[PDB]
């Protein structure tokens, strides 16, 4: 029913080179900032979804050199990914993140004991989240999972803020979207009530994490070419939450009684993860990645013009402190001055290409018509994307086939 | 043992400042609340404010955020308190005292007080 | 400010009676409270917190109740020892309060 | 022989040790204390025909529109800078000019205060049409944190209201929430 | 997503800790407090055709001879038995 | 076997730890602390038909031109003699 691409497609002997440029992400990493309902400095963090949509020329309407071999008739010209390089320039550095207002009351290893002030409060407290380098490239955006509050309880219930029912919700990841975390991939925004039992940057978004099951399940492979992940992370401390227990222990397990005691502790424990080292050795970055043979039937065809590549990168999270003075005075004095926290995070785009051509035949319609027929209105022989947020890059009239004089194209010429 | 020693009882004139210091021993001093509060002769308890060696970080009542200044030093571990426009109604006696909540416990030590008279 | 009042402001007594005394809190405390006895010229200590839980060290004949704002203490039993000033202190929100006291002597 | 560098400053706003707990307390007029602070570790050599440069955050032009205001966040912008000898390598702080945009001179150890350290930027080594700043280049360079601290000082940028919610006694005075 | 659960107990047999110092001996009437932890990593997987049978530690028969005892020590038998789900790592 | 060699000092200026937090700046008469310490762990084979150079920090020769001091500090020079045994190890 599905068969692989190569079987109708052919490779032609034609390379290009695109690159991006200079890409620059400047802004606050906690909270968008606004002043009257409009957002001059958004969420800019190295914990961040980073999605761009890149727009290709049309091969077809291009200043093609060798026109002979292109025929209008029975005959289509596609662009095929070849290669790929992720330019950070961005020093390392660990990301630090907190909330002032957090559900840190007792600390259970008993070096702080920290002991449950009095009274239903919260304390500020910080901490790291884990090391997570991963990259995915294709020609379909990714779809990534999280639970969440979807439909409610079996029959009719009759509560007031029980446990709802956890589903599995499959989201599009577009920019926008948060990352994984230690503390589970949830809608903290809608599940969590509180607002308070996460740092501020996931207390009201929604984490999500590919699905790589349902990933790799689709029958055409259109949503990956090729994925790279290292993680790393290893709990620190230890501690509860506050408040009541709304499932509590069996007495069956616990024995209670006399003073001091009858009063059992909060049956909730978590942890604070932390990511330990980074090193330029186990980065994935920075080099050139070719493209041998993808795990799905699609072998880098970017249908449509359109390409998806996303990457998360801990590595290069450093958060920039900047102080500025109201006024002065002769001793220090701390009205004076003002504190703000500003990210960036630098990209370059660089992808080499290889042109690719198609024979139209009944069979070869009938096929590239079931698998998508917008491509069949696009070559002229809706779209639900324009809803979502993406970070969009225009590679239009910057394809170049005098590759020798980019790096990209010395690495490409070396092998092959 | 955890020992909690204040300054001896002091007369002063009134708008003037006075000064009184209370030295803890026997714990780890850093990471404990001390707080000052003050009893009057026929009066009751009230609470003055709370300060943690660590940061120094002040909180004051609402009835006496101005006529205090209170803070601590490490090097013999002893927190200081001075007061500033001294009303005659403030003769009293006066307590600092740390407390350490535990997982199912509370820590509790008091100084022995300082009487502070003031008048004309 | 949480504010209470402490009934009965004093009460007289003989040895091996029972006795209870209230207070009313101002606004809600949950179980945020302790209990203060002071014998004169000395500094009080802590003998009933959590609203219901002694401390240790402590003669179980102590005993305490209460939630809301309506908060009891009772003695089953009098020793000549306990004649002192007993107080409520809420440790709910910072101001903390005290009540006004309550002083118990022998009949 | 092998040895760690060992940098501090007498005078920095550790407001307060974040990471196991939190004593948020108002700040007084000073509450700087000493610090001690290692760096990075960074093995880097660079080789060419052509000196190499760098990236380094600063102020850039202007605020933009007409503005009036004392004390807000300045335009940053990336400066390339060639660089030259005696500079400082770059450290987990970033590699940005401290002596202009940290207005205390007191965020970081003393030998980055009034100095910047600066990130040689690999892309323009490989971006210009000859590869004259680069012949072949090492580095290797491993850190990992060790401690969590807010900072001392006003919120120039307060939390919004919707993501957080305060009340009752010892609060409507928020905690720091510059967090490094 | 990889990430590490955490345990623990609300009132655990937690006397003391004795990594650099240690506090009084003898205990008083109950020190037993909230402390959490994690375990060990574990990674296993194990495929055939028939399931496969475990061991653990258990109080076996009782002690030879005819001794009288009141709490003693119980006898230590590795008791083997299938692997069924429910059952949890080590 | 493996072990580490431990050294220390019954009286060592440890004035104040600075990996968290710091004391008042001002020192006493005389702040000086018994303390324990470890160094780096090093292995190493030198081999040769002649003993080999060993240079180390130290003091070099008076001061240039002819100025006035007194607890100053001195020049600098790394000074390079021969290994001998009886020479503590980096």
């Amino acid at each position: 029913k599905v068969v692989a691409t190569d079987a109708y497609v052919t490779r032609t002997n034609i390379f290009y080179h695109a690159s991006s440029s200079r890409l620059l992400a400047v802004g606050h990493p906690y909270f968008s900032i606004k002043r009257a309902n409009k957002t001059v400095v958004p969420k800019v963090s190295g914990y961040q979804y980073r999605v761009f949509k890149v727009v290709l020329p049309d091969p077809n309407k291009f200043a093609l050199p060798d026109s002979s071999l292109f025929d209008p008739t029975t005959q289509r010209l596609v662009w095929a990914c070849t290669g790929l390089e992720v330019g950070r320039g961005q020093p390392l550095g660990v990301g630090v993140s907190g909330h002032p207002f957090l559900n840190k009351y007792d600390d259970v290893e008993n070096s702080g004991s920290g002991g449950n002030p009095g009274q239903d409060n919260r304390v500020n407290v910080g901490m790291d989240y884990k090391q997570t380098q991963l990259c995915m490239v294709g020609c379909a955006p990714p779809l990534g999972e999280h639970w969440g509050k979807g439909k409610q309880c079996t029959n009719t219930p009759v509560q007031a803020g029980d446990c709802p029912p956890l589903e599995l919700i499959t989201s599009v990841i577009q920019d926008g979207d948060m990352v994984d975390t230690g503390f589970g991939a949830m809608n903290f925004a809608d599940l969590q009530t509180n607002k308070s039992d996460v740092p501020i940057d996931i207390c009201g978004t929604t984490c999500k994490y590919p699905d790589y099951l349902q990933m790799a399940a689709d029958p055409y492979g259109d949503r990956l070419f090729f994925f790279l992940r290292k993680e790393q992370m290893f709990a620190r401390h230890f501690f509860n939450r506050a408040g009541e227990v709304g499932e509590p222990v069996p007495d069956t397990l616990i024995i209670k009684g006399s003073g001091n005691r009858t009063s059992v502790g909060s049956s909730i424990y978590v942890n604070t993860p932390s990511g330990s080292l980074v090193s330029s050795e186990a980065q994935l970055f920075n080099k050139p990645y070719w493209l041998q043979k993808a795990q799905g039937h699609n072998n880098g065809i970017c249908w449509g013009n359109q390409l998806f590549v996303t990457v998360v990168d801990t590595t290069r999270s450093t958060n920039m402190t900047l102080c500025a003075s109201v006024t002065t005075s002769s001793t220090y004095t701390n009205s004076d001055y003002k504190e703000y926290m500003r990210h960036v995070e630098e990209y370059d785009l660089q992808f080499i290409f290889q042109l690719c051509s198609i024979t139209l035949s009944a069979e070869v319609v009938a096929y590239i018509h079931t698998m998508n027929p917008s491509v069949l209105e696009d070559w002229n022989f809706p779209d639900p994307y324009k809803n979502l947020s993406f970070w969009e890059v225009n590679l239009k009239e910057k394809f170049s086939s005098e590759l020798d004089q980019y790096p990209l194209g010395r690495k490409f010429l070396l092998q092959s | 043992q955890v020992q909690l020693v204040q300054s001896g009882s002091e007369v002063k004139k009134p708008g003037a400042s006075v000064t009184v210091s209370c030295k803890a021993s026997g714990y780890v001093f850093t990471g404990q609340y001390i707080h000052w509060v003050r009893q009057a002769p026929g009066q009751g308890l009230e609470w003055i404010g709370w300060i943690t060696p660590n940061t120094g970080g002040t909180n004051y009542g609402q009835k006496f955020e101005d006529r205090v200044s209170m803070t601590r030093e490490t090097s013999i571990s002893t927190a200081y308190m001075e007061l500033r426009s001294l009303r005659s109604d403030d003769t009293a006696v006066y307590y600092c005292l740390t407390r350490r909540y535990g997982h199912y416990d509370l820590f509790e030590y008091w100084g022995q007080g300082t009487l502070v008279t003031v008048s004309s | 400010d949480i504010q209470m009042t402490q009934s009965p402001s004093t009460l007289s007594a003989s040895v091996g009676d029972r006795v209870t005394i209230t207070c009313r809190a101002s606004q809600t405390i949950y179980n945020w409270l302790a209990w203060y006895q002071q014998k004169p010229g000395k500094a009080p200590n802590i003998l009933i917190y959590k609203a219901s839980t002694l401390q240790n060290g402590v003669p179980a004949r102590f005993s305490g109740g209460g939630s809301g704002t309506e908060f009891t203490l009772t003695i089953s039993g009098l020793q000549p020892d306990d004649f002192a000033t007993y107080y409520c202190q809420q440790y709910n929100s910072y101001p903390w309060t005290f009540g006004q006291g309550t002083k118990v002597e022998i009949k």
